C-alpha cells in the first residue's frame, strides 16, 4: 500500500530510529512531483507543527514518540503519488519515501438510444465508466474525458440492427474492480 | 490524630524502591497524560505535599501499572499499604478543596516517576523535623488557586 | 400510441371526413392540462397557419389533403398528455382527442463506497435509475428525485458486512424497459 | 419569389416531377452560406424526417403528394439567403434551389436637441431609420450600425440656425417601403 | 421660466437687496420635495461653499457682488420643480422660491407590421413618443410608461385593412412641441 | 488555558485516566454551541478517525498513548469557545471539558480630516481599533462593528477647534494588548 | 497653492486686467497632461458655459466681473497638477497657468502577528501608511502600491525575538503631515 | 569458523536479565516503531532466527536504552558484549540480502522485549544443540521474501 | 326480414362500374385519411364483409365525390340507390358495436377504390350464394374487436 | 414549315377526351406541384401557347399518367401522338428562350387538367382562323419574362 | 392731487447732479441685481413713468448707497425729497398692481444709474409739457402686466 | 537722480483729489481683481512704497477708468502726470525684481482706492521729512519676497 479511496483520512507514517528522541527531530514532508520537484508540505520540530499555507487543510502532521505521521485529510485524486519524510537531528539526515494510492471507486452507466434516420430499427447502447485510475469499459461480443476531479470517463457505443439481439453485457473494471451493465429489454 | 508515629513511617526502603521503579524504565520519547498538583499555583510547600497526598494513592493505581508479583508491583503494593499507614498524618482541609490547585501534564513516564519519588522524599524530610508538620490549616493556600 | 422518445420528432394527425375539403376547415390544436384546461398551441385555415408564442419552435402545423398535422420538433417531457384538434366548417365543428406517450430511456448506474467508521470492512453498494415515466429500482436479495429535464431519479443502497458476498445484482425498469448492474468485485 | 417578415412562418417547397411519386424520394436540404457552401440542414425519406441539430425547432420539413416543404417556423434575418434541395431516387438525382427574403419593417425616428455652445440657437434635429435590408435616410433641404438581430440604422443630421425653418421633412426608406419624419415645431415659442 | 432640456447646465438666481452686501449673507439652498419638504443641497457663507453629498456635482453655489447662484451642471428630470433660497443676515431672512422645468425634447417613431393570422391583408402601424413632461400620441383618422431616466413613453396602433388607405399620419406632441410620423408604403 | 491565534494550528487533549489504555477508548469531540448543544466534530476507536463533513478539513483527531488530540488546522474566530470530549470504555463513560480562546492582534489605524463648512478650521482625528474579542479606543483629553471575519471593530472622532492642540494620544486595546496612536502635525503650516 | 484635501470643493481663478471687461473674453480652462499636452475642460463666453462631457459634474466654470472661476466641486486625485486659462479678446490672447496641490490626509496602521515556526517566540510588527502624494513609513529602532484612488500606500516590517523590546514606534509622513503607530505590548 | 564454544556463550544469565527489563517495565498504551525481521516472510526456523539474532544485535543500541550503570544498562552492555562473543558463529550471506525480510513494527516496548526475548531463547536452544547450526546458508531463504 | 331478392340487387354493372372509377384515375403519391373496417381486427369472413359493406354505404358520400351528371356522380348514384334496396338484407346488431373494429387509413384514392371495389365484389359473391347470409349475428366477432 | 393541314389536327374528338380525363376524376382536396407557363408574365395570346405546346408533351409523360389499355391512358397516348402531328406547325425560337416564362403551380389534379384543356381547346381555336399563327416570332414577348 | 407745482418740481439741477453720479462712477463689468419696472410687459410711457416712481423710493435707499454728508449722498437725500414732493402729482392705482410689471435686472451700477435717471428726465419732459398727465388710470396698463 | 522738488511734488490738491474718487463711488459687494504690492511678503515702508509706484503707472490705466473729460478722468489724468514727475525721485533697483513682491487681489473698487489714495498719501509723508528717501536700495528688501 498505501490505499486511500476518494474522501478518505488516511496516514503515512516514518521514524527514528533511536526511539529514546522524539520532539528532537527535525521533521518536513514533501509531496515529490514531475519529475524531481519537492515541495514542502509543512514542518515539525518541538511539537511545533507548520503546514504551509497551500496545504492547509489538506494535510496535518504530528507526532507519536518516535513516529512521525503525515495526515491527509480527504484523499483527493492530486494527492496520489510519492512522499518525502526528511528527518534532521543536527548534522544527520534521514530520508524516507512513501507512496500513495488514491482510488475513485467506478460508476458503470447503461443508456439506450433508437435511431432517428433513416428509421427506428437500429438500437446504440452506451455503456460509461468513470474511476481512477483505470477506467475501462467493453461490450462483450456474440475517448478519455478528464473530469473536474481529477477522475477519468470512458464510453463505448454499440449498435444493434433489427431483431435486436437482447440481452447485452457491458463490462466495466478499474484495475480488480469489475461491474457490469446489463439492457434486457427496450420500452416498446 | 497525626502522632510522633508519622516521623517513622516513610523509610528510606520505600525510597530505593521508588529509585528502582525509575533506574530500570526504558527510555523512550513516549509521553502520557496524568494529572498532578500545580506546582505553579500551590508554591507552598507544606500545602503543595498536603494535596499531593491526597492524590498520590489514585495516581499509582492508574498510572504505576506492572505484572503481579513482579518486583516494582510489589514496591507499589508496599507504596499502597504506606499511603494507607500515613492517612493518620494528615488532616482533612475542606471539601470545596477537593478539585483546586490540579493540573494535567502530558510528559514521561520517567517524569511521572520522579514527581512520585519527590512527594514521599520531601514528605519523608518535612516529617522528620516535625511529626505534626502536616496538621496544618491549608484553607487558603488552596483558595488562591487557580 | 402514439409514443415518442425525448429529442425525436413526433407527428399528431387529425382529418376531415369530406375527403374533397381541406384549406376550408379551420383547424386548432390544443395541449389539454391540468385538468380542463384547453391551451391553444396554434391555428390553420387555408394553409395560413400561426403557432402561438409560447409553443414556437416546439410545434408546427400543416396539411396534406383533408388531413392535419401537429408536429412536435423534439419531444420534451412536458409534451407528454392530451392534445385536441378542434375542426371547424362555418356551422360544424368536430373534434378529436389524441395522447401524446414521452419516454425517456433509462440510465442504470453501479458504484460502490466502502464504510470509514467504525472500519472499512463494510461495502455500501448503490445503484441508480434515471427514466420517464416511471422509473423503478431494486437489489436481487440472497426518494424520488425529480430533474430539471422532467425525468425522475431513484436510487437504492445495499450494504454488505465481511466477507461481501459478490456478486451483487441491481435490477431497474421503466416499464417494459430492463437493465441490470451486477457489481463483481471491489478494487482491494 | 418567396418573401418574410421578420418573425413570420414561411415555407420553401421543391418537387418530385413524376406526380405518382412521394415517400421514396430521398430528400435533403441545405442552407447555402456565403462560399456557394451547403450546410444540411435536414433529411427526409419514407415520413421519416431529421432536422440537424443547430437547426431543430428553426426549420422542419414535411411531404404531401409529389411535394417537400422546408418550413422556417419564425424567419430571423439570418434565414435571408438561398438554399438547396437535394432529391434522389436510385442513382438520379436533381436539385432545386430557392432564395428566401426575409424584411424587417422599417422604424423611422424623429428627435432633436439645441446647442449649448456658443448659444442656444441652432437646433439639429436627427431622423433615424432601422430596416433590412436597406435602410435609408435623407433630410429634405429648402456610417451604417449593425444592430445584434441583424438588421442595419442609419442616422442624418440637420442643424438649423435661427430663425428655424420648420417644418422639416426626413424621408425614410427600406426598398419600396417609405415613412417620413416632420419636425413642425420646437418646446419654446 | 427657467427651462432647461435634458443635459443642459442651467443656474436659478437670488439676491441680496442691500447692494452693499454679499458674503456676510448666510445662504442656503432647498430642492422642495412632495411636499411642505425642504431638501439641503448646499449653503454659502463667507465665500465657503458646502454641498451636501448628495447632490455633489450635480449642483453647485456661487456669488457674484450681491447675487447668488444655484447651477445645475447637467439637468435630468428629478430637478424639475421647485427651489428655495433662504437668504440670512444676522436676525433677519428673506426666502425666494423658483421654479425650474426640465424638459426632454420628443422621440417620435413609427413601425409596421403586417397579420400573420388568419391572413396577411391586416397592417398595424404603431407610433410611439418618448417625452417629458408630456408626451401625446394619436393617429389621424379617415397607457404612459415611465423610463429608467424618468420619462414617459405612450404609444399607439392603427389597423388597416385592404385595401390599406396609404399615407396615414400620427401627430406626436410635447407640449408646443410637435413632429409626424407619416407611413406611406408598405414594402409589398 | 489554551489560547490560539487567528490563522494558528492549535490543539486541544483529553486522556484516559488509564494509562496502559488508549485505542480502546471511543473517543467523541464536541463543539458546544450557544444552547449548551453539542455538535459532533468527530469519533475515534482503535485509531480510526472519522471527521463529520461540515467539519472535515478544519479538525482533525489523533490519539497518542492514553491521550486524544483534537486539532484545528487554522484557528477562526467561530472556533472560540468550549469543546466536549466524551470517551467510553463498555458501559462506563467520563467527559472532559476545554475552553479554546481564539483571539485576533488588535489594528489600530489613525487618520484625520479638516471641516469644510463653515470654514477648514476645525481638525477631525479619527482612531479605530479592530480585534476580537474585546477591542477598545479613546482618545486622551488635554457603536461595534462586526466584520466578515467574525472580529469587531471601533472608532472614536476627536474634533480640534483652530489653533490644533497636536500631538494627540488615541489608546488602543484588546484585553492585555495595547497599542497607541499619535497625530503629531497636519499637512499645511 | 491651491491645495485641496481630497473630496473639497476647490476654485482656480483667473481674470482680465481691464476691469472694464468680463463677459467679452472667450475662457477656456484647460487640464494640462503629460506633457506638452492640454485637454479642455470647458468654454466660457458671454455668460454661456459649457463643460466639456468628460469633466461634467467634476468641473464648473462662472465669472464674476473681469475673474473667471474653475470650481472643482470635489477634489480627486488625478485633478492635481497644472491648469490653463485661455482667455481670449478679439485678436488678443493672455494665458494663465494655475498648479493645484490634491492631498489625501495619511491613515497609518499597527498590528502586530506572532511566529508559528519554529516557535511563537518572534514578534512581527507591521506598520502600513496610505496617502497622497508622499507616505512613507519607517520604524524606530534601538514598495509602494497604488490603490484604485491614486493614492499610495507603504509597509514596512519589524521582527522582534524573546525578549520582545516594547513599547516600539513606527512614524508614518506625507509631507509634513506626521502620525505614529506604537505597539506597547502584547496580548499573551 | 564456528566452534564449540558456540554451544556456551549465551547463559541463563543473560535471559534471566531480558525477563528482568520485561518485568521492570510499566504497562502503558504507549507505542513506538522499530524495525525487526517478520515471521510471515521467513518461515524457515533456523535462518528466521540467525536474520533475526543478527538484526536484534544491531537495532539494541538504537532501542534499549537505560541510564549507565542501572541494573539494565549493564544488562545491556552485557548483551552486547555478548554479541562481539558469538560473531563467528554466524556465517555471513549474501550482502544483496542485507534489507531482505525485515519490516516496522509500530508496537509497545513491551511488545518489543518480548520479540527480542523470544528470539534470544530460541537461538540459544539451537546453539545448545548444535554449535554449528548457524554456519547454515541461508541465501535462498532471504530471497523468498518477500513471500 | 331478409328474403330471396337479395341475392339479386348487387349486379355486374354495379361492379363494372366500381372499375371504371378505379381505371379513370390518374396516378398520383397523393393521401387522403378515411375511415375503414380493419381485416386485422375482423378475420370472420361473413361478419367484416357485413360490417365493411354497410361502412362503405355511409362513407361514400363523404370520399366519393364527382361533379353532377358525369358518368362517375351516375354511378355513385347508383351504388348509393342500391344501398336502400339493400336495407332489410343486412339484420341490425348491437348499437354498441357502431364504432367498433372500425380505424382510420391514410391512403391514396385509388387505394381507398381498390378496397370498396373488393367490398363490393365480396359481398355480392356472398349473397349469390345465400340471400340469407346477413341475417348472421354478429355481435360476438364484433366484440373481439380490438383484438 | 407550317402548312394548310395544320388547322386539321386537332379534333374535338381529343377535346372530349380531355373532357372526359376530368369528369371522371374523383375530387379531393389533394394538391400537385407541376410546371407551367406563367400567364402573368406571358400574356400575349399566341406566344403563350406557343410556350405551352413546348411543355405539354413533358408535362403529359410526368403528369397525366394512367393504367395501360385504360380509356383515359389511350387518350394521352393519342394526345401525345396529336403533339408530334403539331411539331410542324410551331417554328422555334431562340434556345435562350427555353426555361423563360415558366412558374411551378401547387394545385389540383382537375386544376392541371384544365390548364392543359385549355391550351388544347385555345390552340385548335385559333389554328382554325389561321393554319399559319404559330410561325409568329415570339422571341420579344418570351424576352419579356420575367 | 396735482397742481401747476408739478410743472417745474424737477429743475435741472436734480438732473446735472443724477449726470454727476454717472459721471463719478469706476468702468467696471461689476453686476448687481435689482428690481425695476419691465419695460417689455409695461410699455405705455405715461404708466411706465408711473410704475417706476412707486419704485425709485426703495431703490434709491437699497441700491444707491453713499457715505454721510458726500457730495454724492446729498443729491441722493435731495432725490428722496424730490420724490416725496411728487407724492401729489401722482394719483393712486389699485394696490392689486403693486407687484405688476416689475423684474429683476442683472446689471452693471452705472446700467442702473441710467435707468434711474430716465425716469427722471422722462418725467420731467412729459411734465414740462402737461403738469396733470399723471392724473392717468394706469389700472389697465398695469393690468396687461 | 532726485532732488529738494521732490519735497512737494505731491500737494495737498492731488490728496483732495484721491479722496473726491474715493466719496463718488457707489458702495456695492462688486469685486474686482487686479494685481498689486505684496504687503506680508515687503513690510519695509519705504520699499512697499518704491515698488507700489511702478506699478501705479498700469494700475490706474487698466483698473480706474472714467469717461473723456470728466472730474474724476481729469484726476486720473494728472495723476499720470504726477507720476511721471515722480520717475526720478525713485532710482532703479536689479530687473530681476520686476515681479517680485507682487501679488492679486480680488477686491472692491473701493478698497483697490484705498490701496492706491495710501501709496500716495504716505510716499507725501515720508517725501515731506526726507526728500532722498526714496534712493534706498530696495534690491535686499525685493529679494526677499
Ligand atoms: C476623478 O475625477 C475624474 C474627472 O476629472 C474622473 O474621471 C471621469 O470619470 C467619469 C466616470 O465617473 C468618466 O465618464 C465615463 O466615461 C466612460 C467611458 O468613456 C463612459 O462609459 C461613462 O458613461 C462615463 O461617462 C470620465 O470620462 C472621466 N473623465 C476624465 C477626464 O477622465 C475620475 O473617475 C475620478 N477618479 C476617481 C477615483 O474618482
Amino acid at each position: 500500500a498505501v490505499t486511500a479511496f476518494l474522501g478518505e483520512r488516511v496516514t503515512l507514517t516514518s521514524y527514528w530510529r533511536r526511539v529514546s528522541l522524539g520532539p528532537e527531530i527535525e521533521v518536513s514532508w514533501f509531496k515529490l512531483g514531475p519529475g524531481e520537484e519537492q515541495v514542502l508540505i509543512g514542518r515539525m520540530h518541538h511539537d511545533v507543527i507548520f503546514i504551509e499555507w497551500p496545504f492547509r487543510g489538506f494535510f496535518d502532521i504530528h507526532r507519536s514518540a518516535n513516529t512521525f505521521f503525515l495526515v491527509v485529510t480527504a484523499a483527493n485524486i492530486s494527492h496520489d503519488g510519492n512522499y518525502l519524510c526528511r528527518m534532521k537531528l543536527g548534522e544527520t539526515e534521514v530520508t524516507k519515501q512513501e507512496h500513495l494510492s488514491v482510488v475513485k471507486p467506478l460508476t458503470l452507466s447503461v443508456h439506450s438510444e433508437r435511431s432517428q434516420f433513416p428509421d427506428f430499427s437500429v438500437l446504440t447502447v452506451t455503456c460509461t465508466v468513470n474511476a481512477f485510475p483505470h477506467p475501462h469499459v467493453q461490450w462483450l461480443m456474440p475517448g478519455v474525458m478528464k473530469e473536474k476531479d481529477g477522475s477519468l470517463s470512458v464510453a463505448v457505443d454499440l449498435s444493434l440492427p433489427k431483431p435486436w439481439h437482447l440481452p447485452v453485457t457491458c463490462v466495466g473494471k478499474n484495475d480488480k474492480e469489475e461491474a457490469h451493465g446489463v439492457y434486457v429489454s427496450g420500452y416498446l | 490524630d497525626p502522632s510522633e508515629y508519622c516521623s517513622h513511617m516513610i523509610g528510606s526502603g520505600h525510597l530505593q524502591s521508588l529509585q528502582r521503579l525509575i533506574d530500570s524504565q526504558m527510555e523512550t520519547s513516549c509521553q502520557i497524560t496524568f494529572e498532578f498538583v500545580d506546582q505553579e499555583q500551590l508554591k507552598d510547600p507544606v500545602c503543595y505535599l498536603k494535596k499531593a497526598f491526597l492524590l498520590v494513592q489514585d495516581i499509582m493505581e492508574d498510572t504505576m501499572r506492572f505484572r503481579d508479583n513482579t518486583p516494582n508491583a510489589i514496591a507499589i503494593v508496599q507504596l499502597q499499604e504506606l499511603s494507607l499507614r500515613l492517612k493518620s498524618c494528615f488532616t482533612k482541609d475542606y471539601e470545596e478543596h477537593d478539585k483546586a490547585c490540579v493540573r494535567t501534564f502530558y510528559e514521561t513516564p520517567l517524569q511521572l516517576l520522579e514527581k512520585v519519588k519527590n512527594v514521599f522524599n520531601e514528605t519523608k524530610n518535612l516529617l522528620d523535623k516535625d511529626w505534626n508538620i502536616f496538621s496544618k490549616n491549608c484553607n487558603n493556600s488552596f483558595a488562591e488557586c487557580s
